Formats: C-alpha cells, structure tokens, sequence
C-alpha cells in the first residue's frame, strides 16, 4: 500500500518520456490516480486526473495510460517548461488516507 | 398446507403499502443510490469487486394482522408496483460527460436489472457466477464452493433473500425450482447504450393468484417484498461509472383464505 | 478563480504547538471535503489529515496519528490542523488541498512552511 | 376517487358536460423569441456545485377548470382523449442545427424524453426525488426542501401539490404513488442522447378513467385538474449546444355526475 | 345534422379505391418524390426554407355517387398501405458508401407516416418549430406568428384544401375540430431511424366512433389525405433529399339517413 514511481527520469527535447506509477488493489485496483506538477518554490498544480483526464490548459501532449494496479504519465513533444517534480497520488482503502509516491524529477 | 376456501366478511381484507430503497454499493455519505466508481480486474482471475461496488437485492418483511390444524393464513391477491423518481433521471448538468463538444451531460443509460417480487416467505435464490474465481467481498452473502459448474449451474447455491446490503444482485436470482409461494417479475437488459424505458401510472394492478386462483400465503403473517432496479450507469466527468438506482413503490391487496395443517 | 491560502506556519521548538489556518475564496468551502499535505525540504509529498464538509468524517496520517487535529469553520470559510508535540522530522511546507468527486484532489494553496528546530 | 361515499350515477338530459383544452409547455423560456425550448445546457464545474438557472429546467404544466356550478352531486371524469400537438415540427432539420455529418441536414430534435400526463378532482399530489441532494435549485422554483442524502432515494418529507406553473421542476418531482386516490397519471421516461422521438396522433383513441370500483376522478370544488409533461428531446444548435423542446398536450375530458354523501 | 338509421339494401353500399402521390417538394422535372437538397440556415433568426425543400401534406377530394331528411354516404372501413417499399433498397444509385467498399447508405431517418379519411376537408392547427422561420412564397403557412406560435396559438387553423400547398412541419391536425375526420399518423425523429413499413392486403381498419357513425361526406364527396415522408436519401456528397411514397387508400362506405 505504498505508490512506487521512479525517482528521477530524463529525455531529449522533442522525446516522449514515460513515468510510471505501481500500486495495490487497496489504493491503484479501485481508487483513480491525479498527477500534480511542481515546479521549485511553487505549489504542486494538478496535471492529470481520473488517470487519464486533462484539466483545461494541460496541453495534448500530458496524457496517461491505466492497466489494473499500475498507472503511466506520458509527457510527449518534450520541453524545457516541463523540467519539474511530477507527483502521483490515490485514495488507499486499507489506510483510510491518501497514498503519494516519491515524485519524480524530470531533467531535460 | 390443504388451500381451503376464501373467508369474506367485514374485516377479510387488508392494504399494505410501502416503498423499497436500492442499495447500489453507497460508497460515502453523499452518495446513496449509486455505486463506487467501477474499477476493471488486472486479470480475469483476480476479479474481485469492492462491496461498495455491488448492488445487491432489496428486501422487506411486513408483519400483517395476527389470525391464528384448521387456522388462516394472509392471501396476497394484488400488486401495484413502479419506480420512485424516474424524472431525476433528466438531471444531465450534475459534473457529467458532455456527448460532445457543448453537449449536455451523458444521461443514467445502460445495463439495466428491473425485478420485484411478493412472497408469503423469503425469495428463494440460485447462485450463478459470470467468473467462477471472482472473489465476492467481505461483507456480501455470496455463492460458497465455487466451482466452474458454478458458471453455468451448480445446486449447492441455494440461498434465503433474507437480509439487506447483503446479497450481489450479480450472482443470485430467483430459484424457479423454489419460489412455489412466491410470484417474481424481472428484466435484464445489457448494454452499455441501452436506453432506460421507465413507466409510471397508479391506474395498473397485477394479479398474484396462481393457475389455482391462490395468491402467495403468508407463513408467520408476514409478506415478503423483494426488488432490485439498477437503472444503468451515471456517467461522471472524467468518464468514470457508477451504477444509479431508484426506490420501487408496492401497495399489496390481501385477503384470509382458510387452509388445513 | 479558486484560491486557497494557509498562514499561522512559522518557528517552533521541538515539544512545541502551532495552529495553522487555511482560507478558502472562490467556492462554498461548505460543500467540499478538504485535506491537509506537507512536503519535507527535497523529500516528495505525504498527506497528514481529510476532514468531510460537515466535520463527519476526519482521517488522519499514521505519522502525526494522537498529535495533529483537523477542524473547519464552515461559517468563516476556513480549514484549521492544530499541530502539538511538534517533533523535527515535522519540519515541511503545509499545503491545503480540496477534494471534489471525480475530480479528486484538485486545488492547492501556496503553502506555509513549519520549521521545527532549536 | 372515493373519500366520501360514492353513490349511483345521476343520468337525465344535464348528466354529462365536456372540457376541452390544449396545455403549453415550460420548457424553461430562455428570453421573448425562444417559447417552448429551456436555455442552452450547461454542466456544473463539480458533483458538489451542481446549480441550474431556472431558464435551464423545464417543469411540469397544470391547468385548474372550473365545471357548472352543483349545489351533494360532483363531477365524475369518465373518459381522456389526449396527443401532443405540432408533432410535425419537429421536422425543422434546417433551422441553424447541427449538421450531422458534411453536407447533413441538421440533427433532428431527439434524446431524454419525459411524456407524462394526469387527470384529477384535486391538484396532482408530488414525492420529491433529487438525482443528486447537493444541487441547489434555482430562487422560482418550488424545490425538495431540507434535502438529505436519503433525498436522492426516497425522504417523505418532500410532498407537495401540483398548484402553480413554470413552478415544479420535472427532474426534482415524481406523482407520489403513495397518495393520488382521486387522480389517474401516466408518464413514461426515456433516458439517453439519441433515443428517437415517437409520437402518434389520432382522434379515435379513448382512454377510461373509472378505477376498480368503476369511479373517476371527482371534481372537488367543482374543478378538474390537467397535469402534463411533454419533453420531447433535445435541440441541438450549430455549436453542439442544446436546448430542451416541450410541445403542447390536447385534453378532451367526458364528465358525468355523482351522487355523494358528505 | 342529427344522424338516423343506416339505409340496406342491395344498392346502400360502395367503394373508392385511389392512391396518393407524395409532394416531397419536387425539386426538378427528374426527382418527382424528393425534395431538394437540405440546406441550413446561416442563423437561428434567418431560417427561410425555398419551397422544394419543403414536403407537404396530400388531400384528394372523391366524388361519390348522387344521392338528390336526406342520405349521405358513411366511411365505414378503410384499407390502407404504402406503395413501393422495396425501392428504398436501391442502395447503388449515387448514394453515400456507409464504408470502404460499402454499398450505399440506405434511405432512412426521420419519418411522419399519417393518413385520414373524411366527410370534409382535414382540419390544421399551425405549430412552428421556430416562429422567425419564413416559409417560402407558393406555401399556405400560419400568418401573423408570435412567439406563442412556437407552442400554441389558435389564430392558425386552416382546411387541407390544397395539394403541393400545407408544408408537413408547420401543420398537424386540430384535435380541437374534426369531427368528421379519422386521422391517424406517427412521427419517429432521428438521423439513423430505420424505416418499418409493413404492406398486406388483410388489415381492415373501421372508421366508426364511440357511437357506431362513420365520417359523413358533404357534398357527396369523400376526402382522403396522407403524408409518408419515408426518411433522407443520401447522396455520394453527403446532401440529403427526403423520399416519399405514394399511399394506397380503399374506403367501404353506406348511406345513413340524416335530418339537414
């Protein structure tokens, strides 16, 4: 009952860049996943939410794919304005709580 | 029980009137009359629902006027039914899907189960599984011993509708080698376009008298009113489901019949 | 907009207390379940406490479980998390969060940042 | 109908009088030129904040009539004639729709559709069921008050009576089963964005309006109660944009006479 | 006009037997049961549909046999169907391919199948889908519309006295007069209808009312009307032509002896 996402992850201007999201049944198998992105010395801001939904003004490029337990970001197009923190977050239904992973940082 | 002949007289009938609320799975206190958010297994054989995500069948045990060798017993002649609240159905602005681009909200649509019966006992139920190793959650009264004959047929799954929030409406129907003292009515249409078709008038009565001109009698003078009516599938935002249900409407017509043993 | 503003963070010594505030403009704070989140200087985020729009249904962290209170003023528009026998590893930045169905965990405010030391 | 005691059927040259009339309507009425259709709808930002103007909710029609003077003897509803009228407008395919595809007409009107219709001695009696208990009804509308969770299922304390127009929104408002001795309803709904409109007409379809017992509806206060609904689907405009259309409903009543004790 | 006894005998009894065309709006001298391709307004506000665009109601006036306390001919029976079914299965004349390698879309959509039998005229009540909309010079259509027009307004009644004349979308009947009428007709509406028209020679349908007194026909005269816009054909553009077919009618009818 802990959300497992890598600690750091890179790609090229331009690339598709995949960060990955591993639950349990209790949090991932029956509660949605949001995605939340920080920038240093800003608040996280949501990015994606329901798994796979865009919030108006998230660009095309931000989207994600659910199979069962585990979730994925997709930052394709890839852009300097992305280098940040991306945070994955779900309802764990043992804990009685939100579960977060450890974040991710994006360097370009 | 001998069915002997039908008492008249100036107290010999009787009225009970209530409604039934749905238990579609109530996930939080905000929620009543939908389901949670329906989630998909990661393989067909970890299938194992939440039981916030099951509806189950309603059920009710009315307590009739006491009576009672050569005793008599209440005879359940008449049934009105519908379903309570069949207009909010038409609420397309609460946080739904958009069908398009400046679309109004998706409506409730889809699988549907609409079911009601009038017994003199419990409905008496058979278990049948889509997938015999879905896991039923802690908390439901579920088909024990499954086996893969359980997905077909398996008569060990004989079950009492006899408590509430507890019976899957999805692994459970009616017995129809039981049910001698029971009339049962229901409808299942799947799809996930199926549009809900919901009727309401109070001018339509339904007999329960049998090929024998005998109602269902009621053992214990109690009447037994079971129903389910998922009416399909609320379609949030985000695209997420959650099956919706309404509450039925019954009024029973009763009357004494003399019965032997 | 949505706008969410905490205060009441600042310097405290271990075993000390600290009452922080969250002000909520832009919705009906009566209508949405609210929550608290704290980040620890370059750690990731972890959740300290929820509370429903009618102060129902209040869930806590394991890790400030007996210490921190959640409570919220529906009449005031504000969300409050009493911290007490505040320890060093509950040094972070203390976001506020509303939750919305479907939506889930959406806005946050700027944060205030705790720092409990010597 | 009953309530009092329902006695034999006066005939004689003045036992039977008629009521014919036509009812409009509330769909919502955006603005002057827009008569029949609700305001372009749209969707709430959250589940909890679900707020609808009251140009957005079409609510249900309710005409009183007021019958020959009696005086006991009341009036006793023995037969319906309804339909709905101007069907064939629903034919507009050309009127800044939308397109269904290149070169598509316009998309015809379609979708959820509420057709209900009562006929009562006394106002239609309402149970409130709320599709969701947090939407706040607009300031206009008689409304579900002290909504609950329960509210959303069933919460006895939402009863009311039929007796004001552009007044009870449908979606809030169900007859209340429970309680419509002395009138006889009949509605249908059909949910879903692309259920087709079916809507026959004829002048040789009767409806009975006597119940088990053979009585009608009886006329208290010498008045006669028209209740209906008749949401016929969505418009949808150039843009996607929708907008409820209601049609009229015709009522042609037969009524007899009634002796009645108190 | 109090009605007495039926007259018997072995001359009280005769048959019309006709068949109506569909007005479909006729756009040119090639497309006799079209209409022209639908096009839509620019604006809400300026809806002005050209006349071949527009299907209208058919009515067919039928002299009787003279009859000079006097007699009229009683409609007791009516036959009736939809001639040429089958042609809606033409799915290969320049229609739109439903996918690669398709056959055409077939006609469909959007349907009003009506037909009345009368002793006099078929009496309308105009409603407008939208009371802005200008109905093209050539048509009868309700005059001095106000927005209540959209809903109901009584200042349009009219008499279906007129073929290529009563558009089909701003006209039904008025359920408030025809008496001495028996109408019967279906609106289905939706892009993807399917159309379901059923044809045998067996179904007899009785005109009679309540009390057993078919339509009367004034002036010797029997009065047929029908629409059965039978959908959208679909052209290989996409542009789509409402399609109509002709009804078949067969009236049995009595002589009624009847005080003027």
């Amino acid at each position: 009952s802990v959300l497992t996402q890598p600690p750091s992850a890179s790609g090229t201007p331009g690339q598709r860049v995949t960060i990955s999201c591993s639950g349990g049944s209790s949090n991932i198998g029956s509660n949605p996943v949001n995605w939340f992105q920080q920038f240093p010395g800003t608040a996280p801001k949501l990015l994606i939410y329901a798994n796979t939904q865009r919030p108006s003004g998230v660009p095309d490029r931000f989207s994600g794919s659910k199979s069962g337990t585990s979730v994925s970001l997709a930052i394709s197009g890839l852009q300097s304005e992305d280098e940040g923190d991306y945070h994955c977050a779900a309802w764990d239904d043992s804990l009685k709580g939100w579960v977060f992973g450890g974040g991710t940082k994006l360097t370009v | 029980v001998e069915v002997l002949e039908v008492k008249t007289g100036v107290d010999s009938i009787t009225e009970v009137e209530c409604f039934l609320t749905p238990e579609m799975g109530d996930p939080d206190e905000h929620l009543r009359g939908f389901s949670k958010s329906i989630s998909i297994s990661d393989t067909f054989e970890s299938d194992s629902p939440n039981r916030d995500m099951l509806p189950c069948y309603s059920v009710a045990r009315i307590p009739l006027p006491n009576l009672n060798g050569n005793i008599l017993m209440w005879e359940a002649v008449t049934l009105k039914t519908e379903v309570i609240g069949v207009t909010s159905l038409m609420n397309v602005h609460s946080n739904g899907q958009a069908t398009h681009d400046n679309g109004a909200g998706k409506p409730v649509q889809g699988t549907s189960f609409h079911f009601f019966s009038v017994g003199g006992e419990a409905l008496e139920l058979q278990g049948v599984l889509f997938n015999y190793r879905t896991k039923y959650p802690d908390g439901t009264i579920f088909p024990k011993n499954a086996t893969v004959q359980s997905q077909v047929m398996n008569t060990e799954h004989k079950a009492y509708l006899d408590k509430n929030k507890a019976y899957p409406v999805e692994c459970w129907v009616p017995d129809p080698t039981r049910n001698e003292n029971t009339r049962y009515f229901g409808t299942l249409t799947g799809g996930e376009n199926v549009p809900p078709v919901l009727h309401i008038t109070n001018t339509a009565t339904t007999v329960l008298l049998d090929e024998f001109g005998v109602g269902p009698l009621c053992k214990g003078d109690n009447l037994y009113l079971s129903a389910v009516d998922v009416c399909g599938m609320f379609t949030n935002r985000s695209g997420s489901q959650q099956w919706r249900g309404l509450s039925r409407y019954f009024k029973v017509q009763l009357r004494k019949r003399r019965v032997k043993n | 907009e949505v706008q969410l503003v905490e205060s009441g963070g600042g310097l405290v010594k271990p075993g000390g207390s600290l009452r922080l505030s969250c002000a909520a403009s832009g919705f009906t704070f009566s209508s949405y379940t609210m929550n608290w989140v704290r980040q620890a200087p370059g750690k990731g985020l972890q959740w300290v406490s929820s509370i429903s729009s009618s102060s129902t249904y209040m869930y806590y962290g394991d890790s400030v479980k007996g210490r921190f209170t959640i409570s919220r003023d529906n009449a005031r528009n504000s969300l409050y998390l009493q911290m007490n026998s505040l320890r060093v590893e509950d040094t972070a930045v203390y976001y506020c969060a509303r939750y919305a169905h479907d939506w889930n965990v959406d806005y946050w405010g700027q944060g205030t940042l705790v720092t409990v030391s010597s």
